[PDB]
């Protein structure tokens, strides 16, 4: 059941039992992400609960056991989609969606956008019902 | 599309163009009420019967036509498209009132019923369509539940305990017209509820000096406990008015909004092993954990992105900037230290 | 100039020097009212006729003289200079009252008229000349339109729906003196409007226990919905009082004010090809765009320059200073890196 | 443990599971009251006697059982464990009411007593167990003691001084029914207390124009001095509601909390010469002073750690960061200055 | 000194030790009032005469002794030391009341006078000695003068204009008992002032439907304009309560306070040419200008040093720190640039 | 109609389709303005609406299509003139205007001030009605 | 009685009659504490009352005469203990106490924790009544 | 009458007609005051009214014409004296006054304190009526 520790030891290079910001930064170098110091600090804070600034293993299982499917998150995702609706009826033009997801925020690759769009627009023309897209995720 | 324009006219009003229509129905139904009163006064019988019937059937027909047109036009929103989904729109609490009014008018035209003629005023009375007013009031009432509850409870306790003692003191006192006005506890409770709200009809007043002393010591303290809820809610509205003017501009939410959906979809696509998202064995596990951290950070940032400015943002911003400058200061010191 | 001094005395008062004049007219017209009452009581006829006529013509003559003097002296401001422009000043809503009072006094002196003698009090009653009080109240009322509207609407609905049920319950109940006090819905609505505002004259009180229960359950909840507007506006005034004391000094607006007009005139002069502003083909286009950007920046800065301090200024100032320091930090690092 | 679960159910309620029980006792005792009233009306004698006795003994037995069960279950908390310590729990002011109700019910069942039957309602009326409501109200009342005291004092002075003058003016005025309603100062004070709280029964109204003038000049000014306490407390509650939403998270208190106890225990252990704390003659003195400084700093930090955000934290944080950067700037300058 | 201790006991009270004395005089004079009432009731004549005279002379003697003792003890403060300066203390408005009470008691003992016996209560009624309550209320009233004035003015205008129309409508309407209750404008104004403050005695109510309509449209709007001043002042007190808790500590004012007097005395001593301050021709002029600048800066700093924290301090502190760091950054860059 | 793009390419040296702060700074060097970094950042923000910190072409036409003649701007210019009125009647001494526009804010050249003043003061002596000067611009 | 001056001269190396932050830092080097500049500044402030930033001798006796046993401090210590109670009944598991006092805040040595724990847990198993532990200190 | 310009030219070394912060700093070096940059900036601000950060000559005469004798300043000086009163009666011990004015704020020389004290304490022992000292200045 508690197999997550196998991944935990991957993040725990020094083996002291906790994950420090330096460990996170140095493991994420291997994948060529090139993070920032403030970004790493902000990322670390969303798991730590002791307030000591270091990730503990029980907090790690606590984070990993958190489920994505829940009203508090579906509502936020729906609001984020609604922010981009020009009229509020619940429809988005496909070209606008592609432009937004290619240029704004953190830019996605084109093939990812194509794969995401293919899962949608099954209804008809370039109107996408985001209120059914949300339930898919 | 024309359907959206019709929906934006019947519901979600814009201004004067719908306002004239609302005003015309508003005044025409008041004319209907005044004409029903005139027919009750029994004026010239032929007019008061035939024209009343005419304009009654006119009103009910117009009401049914408007109801069916709105029911059809409500299909613009994706939540109500489809036959099986439109029942949800028909289930909306506001829309039930229109059906009740229509059926009541139909029954009245087919035929206390004299009061049922007044029941039709229900529709015109409820003129706020989007529910903005009730939605605004509900949040303010909900936030302050505890202090309203405690003050109502204290007022009730004071009312009961004070109204009992005056009944005890005034049990056997006669009036000028020879009629016990405090003969039972029911009369004393009525006096208490008429007096604690500062109405004071004057039908029942204490006559013995003991009861006068109790009432004088009671009312002065107990009136404030019932005057409190008005002040609490007034100040609650006034404070929120200040927050309504210190909001962040719409330009600061788009990046966080896009990032949230992007990272959520990335987390979702991480579940499949053959999606293109792997273009960026053991690493395939750590990638999921990193993506989950990123999603949580994005959610927190989006939640923060649509709140009024607060000192906490200054406190976090200063620390972030201090760290950003500090790391470069130490890097420059180390680089210079090589010689 | 003397004309400006006269205008600053008749209008835009300074204090005691105009205050004595205002007080004298204030008390003399009250003397006129008391003397008209005395003449009505029919005292010594000769005095009560002749001196009343004397002081009436005195008052109307003084009023006309003051009106014409103020009308002439209103030419100090550029908005009203010229014959055709002074009609705008004569169109001012406050000034209409003076003309109405003058013509009414003239008509009365030439001759319900007994109430028309009271109509002259209109002028003295309106003593605030600059309109500061109404101007202050209007903004506060306008800001809080929605919460006032919703609470008035809720109170009206509650009043109507409660007053109907008590009429239903009390339709056939007689009184001690044998007179139906609740014989029709008009009486019930009068009772409702006397009771929901906590006045309670006592001319109509419910007598059957059903009506008593309805009134007791109604008033306690419905009184707050009418007490709300006072608290809302009181808190609105009190909050603005705090903002009135945390204002920026006048010394911080002059540079932005000068810059705004300078850049606006530069943008205007950019339209001509031979103005000296070109002393600083394709560049003549980019210059206009740069000037437009500068004008927009200056406008935004001027708008910000006359608002009370807000955390947003701290948040932008910190980022600006951080960038200003950061650029020099990187420049020094690069300069040192050459060796 | 099961004892803790029982304690968390009888006291410190969670919700619906205890709510149903509270509701059932709530309605059953109201049924008891209505049945005692029915027995007073003298309905069918056999039922109204025997079933009343049945349900009375049922109620008193249930009440005693609940009291003893709660008294036993209150041993979960360390403050009340032990026989001699449980007397403190039995001394709690809320728990005295239950014993009073139980003994009163026992006495009534063994047998103004007719009013003593109402005294049992004391228990149900007090339903808030943790004392949260009274605890909330007490702090708000205590904070604003001075402004409440001064306004009550001013209102009292105005009431007395105004009520004396109207008595002087109205001493010898008769009424329509030929009865002096203002014959003594006691009547005038009663009129004053009925009028200054805007009740206005109408049993006593001034009749001479002097008294009318005094009352008109009095009430308008004096009503606000009694309406003030409601507004003061309402705004006090509303302001604290804002502070209740801008609190620091629980995650920021654990380090300071641990540090406080650690340094306090270190200071305590410094008193012994052979404790292990010396593992870290004259130095043994300076160590104590350093530890005392550390304890004071930790106490101040812990006190600050559980307060809402305030600009003072920003002001101290900026200075701390500025010093931290400045020391390194001077150190780098000195290090570079060596060549 | 003992004189200071006596002054700190008679005036500037500390607590219980003076509280017992205040309570004893408080209750003894109420005993005097009740005993004068008993003597009025004509009880046993010998006691009601002789003991009343005894305790009257006792009270007046004690009052005179306390007055003279306080007058002597008021010499602790430098403002009142000396014979000619003590007249200023005797001129204090509060102290006049004690002399008035003493002389009134002396006159009464030597001998409406029946009401003059009540006039003695003046002293006990005024128990706040330092004037803290009135001093607190005065500032709050003074700050909000404009909004109180405008709302009172609007209420007065509405009252007059509404009360005139109801008089016009109700001029010739008889009552049930055949008596014109609205026969003149004086009655209508009395009705207006009884109705606009929500008292509603019920001695005068409109009877014709026109007057009912006017009153219904009037009261609902006009009641808020008189309910406003209570809410305004309540919110004003509540807001100042928040500022009273966010004050700077006393430790931050001593340096600025010392610096202010030091620089002021330096500026004063600069006027003499032979004072030692020259130990630090043309320079003797510039020194004065520099000292004047320093004095102005010190005054501004001292004024800022005793105000609650405000964002402006953060805004100035950030700029000061930024300049302090920037100058050293440029100095280090220039120093490194030499090679 | 959409000729503005001809100027846009002038600002778009790199041709990626957007204007960055570096592009604005480097083009404005050619005219000898010598701006500041914070000044350039503030100037850029008044056009960008995406929040990404970079000027897009549709936003460029949106800015260029904005009309100056409007009440919201005439009122602000009138208030800025009123701030400098010593009495509020609507008159300004010519010497004070010249001194203010030469020394305060960003200093104008003398000939510009002379040209501006010549368009005014036609009424008479050194009183200038700013409420008619405003309508000229 | 006023023997505290003997310790005061220990802190007053330069002998001017006052304790500066540099003196505190340099004396605390001898014990191998290695403090921070901000920590020293914060430590100094809790004694100084003149506002000049330097510790005076009368303030030193004023601080040293302050008694620890008092309600204002016992309540704060009780609240700090209560913060860590999982249920509020007034009991703490011994293992949790050891873990907290070893890892959180400023870390204590193991032997100190053993000595502190030995003074407690006399009641029975690993429940410790902190409301009687508080009165001991 | 307007002789102050003779001193103004002393501060106006460059002769452009205005006093800059550098001019103030460089003239005050000649007297050996050694100021700070922030101190000079704060000193300059209390005279400038244009907001341009530079002292104009008319503002200089405006500052120099300001009179010290006035209620707004006498009240502030009285409050500053009152802050140091231990009981509020209006008396101060001479030794405390000497200690305060020698050690706190900006330290005065001993002879200045002696000269100031000699003008006071004429009443008797070491009680000084500051409410008559204030009127002297």
């Amino acid at each position: 059941i508690a197999e997550f520790k196998e991944a935990f030891s991957l993040f725990d290079k020094d083996g002291d039992g906790t994950i420090t910001t330096k460990e996170l930064g140095t493991v994420m170098r291997s994948l060529g992400q090139n993070p920032t110091e403030a970004e790493l600090q902000d990322m670390i804070n969303e798991v730590d609960a002791d307030g000591n600034g270091t990730i503990d293993f029980p907090e790690f299982l606590t984070m990993m056991a958190r489920k994505m499917k829940d009203t508090d998150s579906e509502e936020e995702i729906r609001e984020a989609f609604r922010v981009f609706d020009k009229d509020g009826n619940g429809y988005i033009s496909a070209a606008e969606l592609r432009h937004v997801m290619t240029n704004l925020g953190e830019k996605l690759t084109d093939e990812e956008v194509d794969e995401m769009i293919r899962e949608a627009d099954i209804d008809g023309d370039g109107q996408v019902n985001y209120e059914e897209f949300v339930q898919m995720m | 599309n024309i359907q959206g324009r019709v929906y934006n006219f019947l519901e979600r009003p814009t201004g004067w163009k719908c306002f004239v229509y609302h005003f015309t129905v508003f005044l025409i139904v008041l004319i209907c009420l005044i004409f029903s009163v005139l027919s009750t006064i029994q004026q010239y019988n032929n007019l008061a019967t035939e024209t009343l019937f005419w304009m009654r059937i006119v009103l009910v027909v117009f009401f049914g036509a408007e109801y069916v047109v709105r029911l059809w036009s409500a299909g613009c929103r994706s939540k109500y498209v489809g036959v099986w989904g439109r029942l949800r729109f028909a289930r909306k609490p506001i829309s039930v009132i229109d059906l009740i009014v229509v059926v009541a008018s139909v029954i009245v035209l087919c035929v206390a019923i004299r009061g049922i003629e007044f029941l039709q005023i229900l529709r015109m009375l409820h003129v706020d369509r989007q529910g903005g007013t009730w939605r605004l009031l509900g949040s303010v009432v909900f936030i302050h539940r505890q202090e309203l509850i405690t003050t109502l409870y204290i007022g009730f306790l004071g009312l009961i305990f004070s109204s009992y003692f005056v009944y005890l003191a005034e049990k056997d006192a006669i009036d000028s017209s020879g009629e016990y006005q405090f003969g039972s506890y029911a009369d004393a409770l009525w006096w208490g509820v008429v007096t604690v709200t500062t109405i004071g009809y004057g039908d029942k007043v204490p006559q013995t000096w003991i009861g006068k002393t109790i009432a004088s010591c009671f009312s002065v303290f107990a009136i404030s406990f019932f005057a409190l809820p008005a002040g609490i809610l007034g100040s609650g509205f006034a404070l929120k008015v200040q927050q309504k003017q210190r909001q962040k501009h719409f330009n600061r939410q788009i990046p966080a909004a896009a990032s949230l959906i992007q990272t959520a979809w990335r987390c979702y696509a991480a579940e499949n092993p053959d999606s293109a998202t792997w273009k960026i064995e053991h690493h395939r596990a750590a990638i999921k954990v990193i993506r989950r951290m990123q999603y949580f950070v994005a959610k927190k940032k989006f939640q923060q992105a649509r709140k009024p400015y607060d000192v906490r943002d200054v406190i976090e911003q200063y620390s972030q900037g201090h760290l950003n400058l500090m790391v470069r200061i130490k890097e420059l010191q180390r680089r210079l230290d090589q010689s």
